[PDB]
């Protein structure tokens, strides 16, 4: 999925924030990786996407 | 004159006093109540304390 930069760390087991707890929440005992990259070049048109 | 049966008396009195009184003791943690660290602490390192 795709968000902004301001809530990547929202993305975490347990962690406060509209994002993790509306969109996707974690669970506490959570057991992999979480790789984010900036996607301003792929998924931002000039127009808006 | 009886010296042992309050010696005895009063020893487990004062060991079930110590036992009560630990729990007070913080252990290095940032709060001593249990509920107060798994609502205002995130569970990722709440669980270590």
């Amino acid at each position: 999925f795709v968000i902004r930069g301001d809530e990547v760390r929202q993305i975490a087991p347990g962690q406060t924030g509209n994002i993790a707890d509306y969109n996707y929440k974690l669970p506490d005992d959570f057991t992999g990786c979480v790789i984010a990259w900036n996607s301003n070049k792929l998924d931002s048109k000039v127009s808006g996407n | 004159a009886l010296g042992k049966l309050q010696d005895v008396v009063n020893h487990n009195a004062q060991a079930l006093n110590t036992l009560v009184k630990q729990l007070s003791s913080k252990f290095g943690a940032i709060s001593s109540v249990l509920n107060d660290i798994f609502s205002r602490l995130d569970p990722p390192e709440a669980e270590v304390q």
